[PDB]
């Protein structure tokens, strides 16, 4: 479960790092084996890193990188 | 013959760098006064040794410290005089520091200062700004210096040529945002003194010219992206617009353009970022502010779902003018004001080739000749107009600078542009033009100079003209006007003399070129590119120009050349049967000329006013927006003359006639108005046919336009009206109905939230018929609360356009002047209708009443207008008959 809100509010930007970060892997303390709207052009996805596929843990492992990007041309990483 | 009751500075003293403390009060005081306070200092070499400090101050209080309204400190072991006594000279806005002794020749000194000043809601120096977010009102410090303002916020020596390093610092509430030239040094802060306001330090800037320099203090929110070449844009604006999107055009623009420039003039953009800013309140277009260029709302912002087309051309048109600046103008700064066009017409030209980049499919260049060329062909064609180096010692007063800011400095210079260019290639002026931005970098210039850089890139491709750069070129810059080119097709003989649109008007204004230009002229025969050629003399003769047979020629091939043509009646009579036969084949761009050329020669008596008239008769099967334009351009003069005349019925008959089929097929090929085209011409085409037909009477129009504004009364929510036709459906719905459509669309004026929009209902409200109307909406123009300042004028202008609405607005002036100028577009605009002795001498007689209050930076359009009252009156006297009886034989 992921949510997060575009920074505004005055002086803040709107197309850089979200503002409100909510990344909530439910049993996790390493556990083993979308809320946010279309806030204007504000959408995001997970992406691939160095696993071949599409025990997870939030905390490094001895990954995937989940994505945000802003119309489709500012990305960053959370 | 005191120094300190001159305009110039003294060149006794010149600044190296400056500190500026600034802390802006967004509430009122107990007098209800918004003020600012700030405090300075000022670090500046003696060039000669003198008893006096000359500085610049306007509207500024200042704090006594040790005795006196300054603090004079050594430098490097100096020992600088006591202060005898300070004075405020108000009419050269200085402050004068008088000492009881000698400065010493190359030693520097620092002069520290504290004041206060009004934060006013007058658009000039360190003003407020306002919006509403909801029920809370929001106000926004910001800065407007150019030409002349930059001494409203700080103490200056405030010329071009001055220029200096500044280190600004801004104490603000802190919550809100401080901005400046350069990025933050570091974190804002708390101040110590009151946690309740942060302190933000900004990195020096560059050595820079004090009109240049910007402070804001806001909440606003914005994008950014860095751009290809590293350089940092940010788009600022209201935080609902930034939310909403209208930011996103801007930034989609603005880096790509600048990378552009960087890259075409070899000459990177130094700075670390480029601010954009759009403000509520804005009295130009834009300032090229280096490092904070702001906007008005309407020039920036942008929305996809309401914006026009045309909006959206100025906005990218617009940005690309700022970021020209950054090379013409801030880069490289003209020496003083006289030479203004160095800066604007570099903009005025630039700006195309930036615009092009972001929206090559747009053709934008082109519109060059309509939008600049023809613009200030009209004025240049005055004895009262001026060249575009005006000389030096004739610009002395702020008033006078202020005037410069007109058509010749910005049309004129990108029209001479156009043309050098043309002939030396672009891909030449550019190498030229970067050896000068390398060579004069953080410096300044005249025109002297640039004529310097381009020889020396002549010679180094080998370009053969027919003399040096220098001597085409003062030609078409130190005298004003340009000339008719007259061909003689029996004989192949050109001449050229000066274009006057009166041929009794006096031209008291020397030139030592006698008014002979050195012209290069293009031609086509038959279509055909002729080769090249080069008018040197009065009068010449070439078989270029030598016709037999069932051959034209036309001259000035896409009109490059800032000149006007006329031919013998037989040329003119050949180009007529082309127009008739296949007007395709005389390209577009030189139609509009036949059409714009032939009207002015008209005017000028240089050709019957049928020939001119004779040459509309194509337009019925026209489709171009260009020729179109022009045409309509060329016939607001008729209107202007006419719309209160006989002529009228008759004129209109004739534009319904000529327009019907146009309209008749674009509603075929729109489907009954659903869709746009896709070519950016052919939406302006579009445009020009349904306001064409409505404003003359064409029945289908009528109905369209008062059936789409009431279905958007009967769904205010859903907008049914593409963007692009909304101003003329505004206009005309509005004078086809009554109170209730104006009162509708006045209350969506009061509610809006796009700029654009606004602007739109904000001119049609002036096309009401009923005169009540029109005078109640009068009184609301000079309400603050109603139509914001920044507004004022160019909403009494709609008026006054209005035929019902110029008595209304011609007695409101002559009422109201004194009350206007102590709290030039509108003396132009007002004026333009004139044509009878009555008028003539209201004119004179408003002159006499107001000649010692004066008319500032309108005086010379106020003589510009004489002018043309005077010509006019004889014009409609030579042609009313004649043209009644064209238009009753043509509009049948
Ligand atoms: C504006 O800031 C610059 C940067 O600090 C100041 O320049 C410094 O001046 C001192 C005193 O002469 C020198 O020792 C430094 O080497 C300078 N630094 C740089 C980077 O030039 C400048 O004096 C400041 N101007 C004012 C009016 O305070
Ligand atoms: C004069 O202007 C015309 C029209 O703007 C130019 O013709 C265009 O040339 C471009 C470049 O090849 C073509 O892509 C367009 O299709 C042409 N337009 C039309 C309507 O055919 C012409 O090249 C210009 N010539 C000069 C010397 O300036
Ligand atoms: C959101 O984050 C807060 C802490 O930041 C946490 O307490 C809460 O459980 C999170 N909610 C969800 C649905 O992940
Ligand atoms: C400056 O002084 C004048 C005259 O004393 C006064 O009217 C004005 O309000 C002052 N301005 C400020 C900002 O205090
Ligand atoms: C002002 O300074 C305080 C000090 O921490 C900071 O919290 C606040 O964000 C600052 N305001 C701005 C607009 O940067
Ligand atoms: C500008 O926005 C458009 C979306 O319509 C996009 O295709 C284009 O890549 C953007 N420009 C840049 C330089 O990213
Ligand atoms: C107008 O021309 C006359 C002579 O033709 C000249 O004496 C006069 O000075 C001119 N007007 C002005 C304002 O100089
Ligand atoms: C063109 O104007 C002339 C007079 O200058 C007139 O005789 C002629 O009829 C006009 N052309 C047409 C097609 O009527
Ligand atoms: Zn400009």
């Amino acid at each position: 479960y992921v949510d997060f809100k575009p920074q505004s509010g005055g002086g803040k930007c709107f197309n850089c790092y979200p503002a409100g970060v909510n990344i909530t892997l439910a049993n996790f303390n390493p556990l083993c084996v979308a809320v946010y709207a279309n806030v204007g052009r504000w959408s995001a996805s997970i992406n691939t890193g160095n696993c071949p596929f599409s025990c997870f843990s939030l905390k490094d492992i001895p990954a995937m990188p989940i994505v945000a990007n802003w119309a489709y041309s500012k990305y960053y990483t959370i | 013959s005191k120094a300190w009751n001159r305009y110039r500075l003294p060149n006794t003293l010149k600044p190296d760098s400056y500190r500026v403390t600034l802390r802006p009060y967004l509430t009122p005081n107990d007098r209800g006064l918004y003020v600012f306070k700030g405090s300075s200092t000022v670090r500046f070499t003696c060039k000669e040794a003198t008893d006096v400090i000359i500085i610049h101050s306007k509207k500024l209080n200042y704090t006594l410290s040790q005795g006196h309204r300054v603090v004079l400190r050594g430098v490097g072991g100096s020992q600088p005089p006591d202060i005898d006594k300070t004075e405020l000279v108000e009419p050269t806005e200085y402050l004068v520091v008088h000492l009881k002794g000698s400065l010493v020749k190359d030693s520097q000194y620092e002069m520290d200062s504290e004041f206060e000043g009004e934060l006013a809601d007058d658009l000039a120096g360190f003003y407020r700004s306002e919006y509403m977010e909801g029920n809370v009102r929001k106000v926004v410090a910001t800065t407007q210096m150019q030409a002349a303002d930059a001494r409203k916020s700080f103490p200056c020596f405030d010329e071009p040529a001055m220029k200096a390093e500044f280190n600004i610092t801004l104490i603000h509430p802190k919550d809100l945002t401080a901005l400046s030239n350069m990025l933050p040094k570091g974190p804002s802060t708390p101040l110590p003194e009151d946690p309740n306001w942060n302190v933000t330090e900004f990195h020096t800037t560059p050595k820079m010219s004090t009109y240049l320099l910007a402070f804001i203090v806001s909440e606003f929110d914005y994008v950014e992206k860095q751009a290809s070449n590293g350089v940092l844009i940010r788009i600022w604006a209201r935080p609902s617009a930034i939310a909403a999107g209208h930011g996103d055009y801007a930034l989609n623009v603005t880096g790509p353009i600048l990378n552009f420039f960087a890259g075409h003039y070899d000459t990177p953009y130094p700075l670390p970022k480029s601010d954009q800013i759009g403000l509520p309140d804005f009295n130009a277009g834009a300032m090229e502010n280096w490092g904070l260029v702001t906007y008005r709302e309407n020039s920036l912002l942008f929305d996809p779902l309401s914006s026009s087309s045309s909006n959206k051309e100025r906005v990218v048109t617009v940005i690309a003018h700022e970021l020209a600046h950054q090379w013409f103008g801030n880069l490289v700064t003209i020496e003083w004001w006289n030479d203004l066009w160095l800066n604007e017409g570099f903009a005025s030209y630039v700006e195309y080739l930036g615009a092009d980049y972001a929206e090559p499919t747009w053709n934008l260049k082109d519109l060059m000749v309509l939008n600049d060329v023809y613009r200030v062909m009209a004025v240049d064609a005055l004895a009262s107009s001026h060249p575009l180096s005006t000389p030096a010692s004739e610009i002395n007063t702020p008033a006078q600078i202020s005037e410069l800011f007109d058509a010749i400095s910005y049309s004129k210079g990108a029209s001479v542009l156009r043309m050098l260019s043309s002939f030396l290639s672009e891909d030449v002026f550019k190498q030229g033009l970067a050896s000068y931005l390398h060579t004069f970098a953080y410096q300044n210039t005249i025109y002297l100079n640039l004529w310097d850089h381009l020889q020396e890139a002549v010679n180094n491709r080998s370009i053969q003209l027919p003399t040096t750069v220098r001597d085409i070129m003062n030609r078409w810059t130190l005298q004003m006007g340009f000339p008719v080119i007259t061909v003689d097709t029996s004989t192949g003989t050109l001449s050229q003399e000066h274009f006057l649109l009166d041929p009794d008007s006096n031209v008291t204004r020397p030139s030592e070129f006698n008014y002979v230009w050195i012209v290069p002229i293009t031609s086509i025969r038959d279509g055909r590119q002729q080769q090249d050629y080069w008018l040197i003399d009065v009068r010449a003769q070439n078989d270029l120009f030598s016709t037999s047979g069932n051959e034209w020629v036309l001259l000035n091939l896409n009109v490059t050349g800032y000149y006007r043509v006329n031919y013998d009646e037989e040329n003119w009579r050949k180009i007529q049967t082309q127009l008739q036969r296949d007007h395709s084949a005389i390209p577009v761009i030189n139609r509009a000329q036949i059409i714009n050329d032939a009207f002015n020669l008209a005017s000028a008596h240089k050709v019957p006013v049928t020939l001119a008239l004779n040459n509309t008769l194509f337009l019925i099967e026209e489709r171009q927006y260009m020729p179109w334009e022009a045409a309509l351009s060329s016939l607001s003069y008729f209107k202007l003359m006419f719309d209160r005349s006989e002529v009228y019925g008759p004129m209109k008959n004739y534009l319904k006639k000529q327009v019907t089929p146009l309209f008749i097929h674009f509603r075929n090929n729109t489907n009954n108005w659903r869709e746009i085209p896709e070519n950016l011409m052919d939406q302006y085409s579009e445009v020009n046919a349904i306001s064409t037909a409505c404003s003359n009477g064409v029945p289908e129009c009528e109905e369209m336009v008062s059936g789409l504004f009431k279905q958007w009364m009967e769904n205010p929510n859903n907008n049914p009206i593409h963007p692009n036709l909304r101003s003329t459906v505004y206009c005309n719905a509005i004078a086809q109905g009554g109170e209730e459509e104006w009162d509708f669309a006045w209350e969506q004026f009061r509610n809006a939230t796009l700029v654009n929009e606004a602007d739109k209902l904000r001119a049609a409200l002036a096309c009401s018929k009923e005169l009540w109307i029109l005078n109640r909406y009068l009184s609301y123009t000079l309400n603050p609360d109603l139509i914001r300042k920044q507004d004022a004028t160019s909403t009494i202008i709609s008026i006054t356009n209005n035929v019902i609405g110029q008595g209304l607005v011609w007695d409101f002036v002559q009422s109201n002047w004194k009350k206007l100028f102590n709290d030039s577009n509108l003396i132009q605009a007002v004026t333009r209708r004139f044509s009878t002795e009555y008028e003539l001498q209201q004119l004179e007689q408003f002159k006499k009443d107001n000649e010692e209050t004066g008319f500032g930076s309108g005086t010379r359009a106020l003589e510009q207008a004489l002018e043309k009252t005077k010509a006019n009156i004889k014009w409609v006297k030579e042609n009313k008959e004649v043209v009644l009886q064209w238009f009753t034989e043509n509009s049948k």
